[PDB]
């Protein structure tokens, strides 16, 4: 994978060149970002089960999917979307604290269109769980932290949609 | 009456940072002390003795 | 290679368009003759009217020859 | 980058990032203005950092450039120094970076297929880099040196 | 997979016959290439990395392939070209002294030209180094084990091209 | 030995040696005159040679006596002699052998490794050990220069 | 299109009957005229932009033809003129390999009368241009191919006038 | 006629004939005395080469003069046999003209829709078209019965 | 005319002249004036000016009045003066008219038609109106010679 | 190939070979003995008679050669003749073939876009290549020389 | 006793097909006789009669 | 495709928002350069012709791409390849005068570079050339207005790399 430090050493290596003031001002903006980052992604982590709780109680409990026969149906099924919306919260994380969504597509996009296609997930509503648990986030992480993180699931959404 | 006589040879693509032409020169200004021809025969040498018996 | 050349008014029964159209609707054109029957038959069938047609390129009842 | 080892590491165990990995990262990014700064040094004295480099290499070993040796003449010598910046880059990557993995991303992996498939003795290369830590050390601060000797002396231990 | 020898066999054996006078012939004929064939592929195995390494020297090194931003550049990739180039020189001996492709495309062809897509490694290339790597057999092995040489290798080329 | 490779793929597929095996093993016990005769050349002229194509390979590789390289000083060139002898002894106990077993298991499994821990040219070796080909080659019967070729090239292209 | 095969057979079969002796000499008399007919095409064919190029610059160039007022004035209706020649001696060469014109009046004479005087071209002008035309293909090509050619340039005239 | 053909590929490319065209030109011109010699060996003897093609297409197939036949009855099988005598005038006219472009534009262009019209088996026409080839080449030269029965069988299979 | 390419371009969409192009009808012949002063500029000194760009271009490209040249004989110079002479002509009434359709329904539509059937090198035809720009600019007052360099320009785009 | 475009020919009608195509593929299948032999006879004589045609060329044309010239550099001279021996190569192809699909599949197909973009006039070539016919003529047999002069004819006049 | 200078640059290259080098030493042998530079005034030439009347 | 006053108005309906003071800061500098991109334009159409001349000349001349056996020898090839930088000439001036790389990335850069690899094409050859005009196109219209269109002709060796 790849992040907002690493992103700017791969774009000066693929031309050959050392690092310029263009890349010297990119990872002096890195680094500005990185104390928001942090914060962020500490306040997050702490926050994680509360904040996919909160995403899957406005945005699928009490609908068709949790209904018998629907795909949140049979309980086991119920901890896998617990499971993967956990898993989109912290890669989510992963991507917003290296600066570079990345990961994202490598860790996380791969493959996951067709996986859900053959196990016949809704992807549309498994987008607007992102979607929730990106509005979740943003109102507890404040508004420049919920911007980059909103970006970042913006992105896995775009990449599901 | 001054005319632009092109030549046979295509343009000289422009030297990279990859290609060590740019170091070239820098070799030449490195001038690096090479080494004379050893002068040993290996014929006069006996390995009963004459390898290491430590 | 016995072109017929045909003259025909072929109006617009479904749509009343805005831009010119004298171009396609009444018109005289070259049609090749193993064309003509299908040209006929379209013309026909879209309510346009062959004014009038005659054997422009080519020779009648000529046996051999037409290519 | 340590953000991305960071990442890494709390990936293979399937967790957020811990308070020691996300206050090292806030250290680092805190103090990264002196490792760019460092890097920028570097940057600055590469023509004369590989010069004296490559002067101290070949007057230690001969043999890489004596008859016999890989880079004879002044063609395969500038192709060292060729080399030699594409290390000295990487090492300049490394401090930027923070963490030692796109060196190996970049010179590291499978690095002794190709100096096995060029002939070149890779104990030289070793010394060459040995002798970058040695020069830009002697040109930079102490601290500093020991910042910039850290990727040296990874590059260096991956080399023997 | 099957060689010259084995085609004769599996040939006569579809039709559920013994030896005619045709797959007798041909046996006399591959018998013939016979001690030329097991020579080349003797003097192949004695410089082995040889062959790839002036192959690599002459087409694709010291060029825009192995510098930045060409599929050559980093230690691994490197590596990971010589790798092939090595696969490529066994199996193209292989199929030599088997005198048959079917090893090539039973064990190179399947899937390699979509598998170097997915990398997006340069088909062409690729085409130069086997064809480097023919003249350099071919200085080494003769003229006719040298014009064979070149024929399996453009038979890898053309299923890798 | 040729018959301890063929018990050992018998083995391996837990059926009795087939009729190729036995072939192998029957020619190999019919021809052991010529390769006792080639076991025998070898120990008698092994001295000349080694030292012949020692000397054919400093003459290629002047840089390994160079002063800084390993065969640099007498007991440094004496323990390439007897590095060369060992290899030659190497090859003469194949050669009786009818296979390359006791060559890959005495001197060419790990050699890289120990070659690497010396900083012994390994390529340098390969090339010293092509010099013994031309020398047992030009010393030895023509029709007998196939069988040590191929096993001269089998070593040369492992450990090179 | 009839020529001077063409011609013969459907003037027989319009009868329904075989090649008697009438048919016999003309086809004969065709096939004797055919060598230089095919020598003639050649030789027009060799300098076909040639012919019509010094046609015009005889005939057509520094005239009230091609100055302001004439019809060949402009760029475009310079392009046209010399189309229109290159049509008419292409088609000349045509009808003289086929010995009849009825390619000749079935192709480029088909309202071309009728084309011109609607278009407002001068008839005298075209005529002198197709005369010469005329003697620089009788000058290449020989006395009686460059008599063969005038006649069906003579049929071109007569339509056009 | 192949002339005709020419023009009309020329006229196709709007250029002067290639030189393929104008060397087809030439030959055809050149053997124009042996194509009419063959096309009045054919047209001299029609009457007897029509009638031994009809009378062997009898043999081959009875069920044309079988009762209920298309060809059943006298008036029938002279019909028959002005259909067969029609086929070799178009295919002397080919032959004269030097290409098939006749034969397609007289008989050849919807003769399917016609004698299906008629009723009538286009196989066993073609069988008799075979037959009339075969007739007019026993009594016609060995060299001239290449040309003639290269446009027999352009009809046969144009038919068939 | 500026005036007809719009009435073609409201035409084309069966519109009614938007007030998007109206102004531009209405701000061209309001300031008609300086186009009518440019056409006099011109006009007047046509001749001078049609000279040095001869010159000019002979200078740059004396092939064409070269005795092999297409201009060669001081009458084919005539006639390229005389060429130069009609599209300075045409340019003006390009810039009275306010477009570029006079232009090419007088002097670009199978201008390369034209010029290949008198052998005239047409690039060295675009140099030369290049050069009477050129010294249309030196004779034109600024804003007015940048002005003609529309028309001057397109004719020498459509020329090459 | 005159084969090539008859099979393609006779697939775009969706049909077999014509009688007239099988009869001159006939002739030239049996006629390409003097084919090979124009092969040969204008592969040996490259040198002279593109020497000659280039000599004339320049002495009949010099303005290709004179001042402000796109062949005014010594090297232009040799760019020129390498374009004569690519056109007589093609040629000699196309003759080969005996049709006319590699003269246009090779180097007549956007010639005049090659002459544009370059600046060289299309009437010089084709007066070198009628150069090029006349010396071949000269130095060719007569009846092989009626062939050679057509093919050359063909290329200059399409390429005209 | 040497080792060959390992070449990164393609130096001594063939004259392949393509190359005009080929022909440019033919071309000396041709030797062109460019023509002489035109002496044309192109200021003089009253244009009303010098352009063709036919 | 979009230009700039056009994606200015189609993100600002994605959001639903008006013109905010980014919208008019964004609209008024397109505004300010629109002067310099009609007169680049005026220029380089001038010379869209001649340009293109000195851009191969100076990449693709007299080097293995021209030769026999290179992928720009035949009369095709080289007119194909002048064509294409024709292309590429024209509609990097289309984006430079709608200042958007909209029109590149569907009309340009979408489906050439699997193109040109079916085609064998060497793009690494073609990266080269549109830095050559990219050279060549900055000598005539300048160095801000050079600026501009070397940004957009680099944004097509990057799509094409
Ligand atoms: C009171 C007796 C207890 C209690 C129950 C309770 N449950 C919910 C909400 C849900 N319960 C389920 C359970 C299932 N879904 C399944 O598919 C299966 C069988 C396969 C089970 C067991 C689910 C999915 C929900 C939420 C979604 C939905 O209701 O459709 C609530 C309300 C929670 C809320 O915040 O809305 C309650 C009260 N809770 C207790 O504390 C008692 C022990
Ligand atoms: C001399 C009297 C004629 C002449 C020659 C001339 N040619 C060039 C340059 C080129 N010509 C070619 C030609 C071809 N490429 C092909 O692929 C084919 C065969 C399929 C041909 C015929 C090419 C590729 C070039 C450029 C590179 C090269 O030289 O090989 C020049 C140079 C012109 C310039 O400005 O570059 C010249 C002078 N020019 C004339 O006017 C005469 C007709
Ligand atoms: C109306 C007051 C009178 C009338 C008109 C009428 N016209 C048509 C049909 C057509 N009218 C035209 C004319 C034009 N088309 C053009 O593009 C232009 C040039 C700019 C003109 C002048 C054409 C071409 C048609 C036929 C095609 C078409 O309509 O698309 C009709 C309909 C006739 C019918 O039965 O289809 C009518 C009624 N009729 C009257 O009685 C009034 C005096
Ligand atoms: C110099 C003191 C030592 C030495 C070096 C040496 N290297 C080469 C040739 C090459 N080196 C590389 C290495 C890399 N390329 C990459 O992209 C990467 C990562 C950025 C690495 C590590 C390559 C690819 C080459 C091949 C040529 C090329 O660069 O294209 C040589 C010359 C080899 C030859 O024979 O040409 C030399 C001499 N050799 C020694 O003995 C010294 C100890
Ligand atoms: C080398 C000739 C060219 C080149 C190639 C290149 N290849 C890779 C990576 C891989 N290549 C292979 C090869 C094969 N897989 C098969 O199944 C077969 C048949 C046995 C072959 C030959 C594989 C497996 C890989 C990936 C696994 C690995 O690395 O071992 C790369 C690197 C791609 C990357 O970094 O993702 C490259 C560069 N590059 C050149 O420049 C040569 C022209
Ligand atoms: C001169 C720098 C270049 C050149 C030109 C050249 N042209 C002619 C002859 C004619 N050109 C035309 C046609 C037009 N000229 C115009 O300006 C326009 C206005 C729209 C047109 C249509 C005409 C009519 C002639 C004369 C033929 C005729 O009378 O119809 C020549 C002389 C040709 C001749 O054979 O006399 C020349 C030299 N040629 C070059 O080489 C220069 C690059
Ligand atoms: C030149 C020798 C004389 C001349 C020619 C001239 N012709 C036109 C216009 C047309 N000419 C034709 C003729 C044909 N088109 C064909 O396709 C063929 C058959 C293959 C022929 C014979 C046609 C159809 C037109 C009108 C359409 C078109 O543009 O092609 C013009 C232009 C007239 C105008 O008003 O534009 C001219 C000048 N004029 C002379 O004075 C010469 C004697
Ligand atoms: C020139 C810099 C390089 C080069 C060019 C070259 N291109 C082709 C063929 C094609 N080029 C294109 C590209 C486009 N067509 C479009 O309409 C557009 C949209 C903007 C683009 C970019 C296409 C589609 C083709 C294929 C069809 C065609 O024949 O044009 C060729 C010929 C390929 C062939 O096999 O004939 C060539 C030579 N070649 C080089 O070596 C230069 C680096
Ligand atoms: C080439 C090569 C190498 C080998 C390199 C070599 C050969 C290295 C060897 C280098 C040598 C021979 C160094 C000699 C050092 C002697 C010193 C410092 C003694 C000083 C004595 C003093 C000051 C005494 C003064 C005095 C005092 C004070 C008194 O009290 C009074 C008198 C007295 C005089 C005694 C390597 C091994 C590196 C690598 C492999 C390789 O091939
Ligand atoms: C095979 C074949 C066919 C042909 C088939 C054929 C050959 C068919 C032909 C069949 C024939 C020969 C039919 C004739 C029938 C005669 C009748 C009904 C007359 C009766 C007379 C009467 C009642 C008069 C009685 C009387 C009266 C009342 C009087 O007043 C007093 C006296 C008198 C006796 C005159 C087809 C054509 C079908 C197809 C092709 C094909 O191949």
């Amino acid at each position: 994978m790849q992040d907002a430090i690493t992103a700017v050493i791969n774009s000066a290596d693929v031309q050959g060149k050392y690092l310029d003031g263009a890349a010297m001002d990119k990872l002096k903006s890195y680094f500005a970002s990185g104390e928001l980052r942090v914060r962020a992604a500490s306040v997050i982590s702490a926050n994680a089960a509360t904040i996919v709780k909160e995403a899957v109680a406005k945005s699928l409990l009490y609908s068709d999917v949790t209904r018998p026969g629907g795909n949140m149906y049979t309980t086991r099924r119920y901890a896998a979307c617990i499971r993967d919306l956990d898993y989109y919260l912290r890669y989510a994380t992963y991507a917003m604290l290296a600066g570079d969504a990345s990961i994202l597509d490598e860790r996380v996009l791969n493959g996951l269109k067709e996986t859900y296609n053959s196990l016949g997930v809704p992807i549309s509503s498994t987008v607007q769980a992102i979607q929730a648990i990106k509005e979740v986030t943003a109102s507890l992480v404040g508004a420049d932290a919920g911007k980059e993180m909103g970006v970042y699931l913006d992105y896995i959404c775009s990449g599901l949609s | 009456w001054q005319n632009e006589v092109r030549r046979f040879i295509p343009q000289e693509k422009k030297l990279t940072a990859g290609n060590p032409m740019n170091f070239l020169g820098m070799a030449r200004s490195i001038n690096p002390a090479a080494n004379t021809i050893p002068k040993v025969s290996a014929q006069n040498i006996n390995i009963e003795a004459s390898v290491p018996r430590r | 290679m016995r072109m017929f050349r045909i003259t025909a008014c072929v109006p617009s029964q479904t749509r009343i368009r805005t831009q010119r159209e004298l171009q396609n609707t009444y018109f005289t054109k070259l049609v090749p003759y193993d064309n003509w029957f299908r040209e006929q038959q379209r013309i026909m069938k879209m309510g346009g009217k062959i004014v009038k047609v005659e054997l422009a390129t080519g020779r009648p009842g000529t046996n051999a020859g037409l290519a | 980058s340590i953000v991305t080892k960071s990442i890494v590491n709390a990936d293979a165990e399937a967790r957020y990032l811990s308070p020691g990995e996300l206050d090292r990262i806030k250290a680092f990014v805190t103090g990264g203005a002196a490792r760019l700064r460092i890097a920028e040094t570097l940057t600055g004295s590469r023509e004369t950092i590989v010069k004296q480099a490559g002067d101290r290499l070949f007057q230690k070993r001969p043999d890489i450039v004596s008859p016999g040796g890989n880079a004879y003449g002044e063609e395969m010598t500038a192709t060292c120094l060729r080399d030699m910046d594409y290390y000295l880059r990487l090492v300049t990557y490394g401090v930027v970076s923070g963490d030692v993995t796109p060196i190996e991303e970049i010179g590291l992996v499978g690095v002794r297929e190709m100096y096995r498939s060029l002939g070149t003795p890779i104990e030289a290369v070793a010394q060459s880099v040995r002798e970058m830590k040695e020069v830009a050390s002697g040109l930079m601060s102490s601290d500093d040196a020991a910042e910039a000797s850290a990727y040296f002396d990874f590059v260096i231990g991956k080399m023997s």
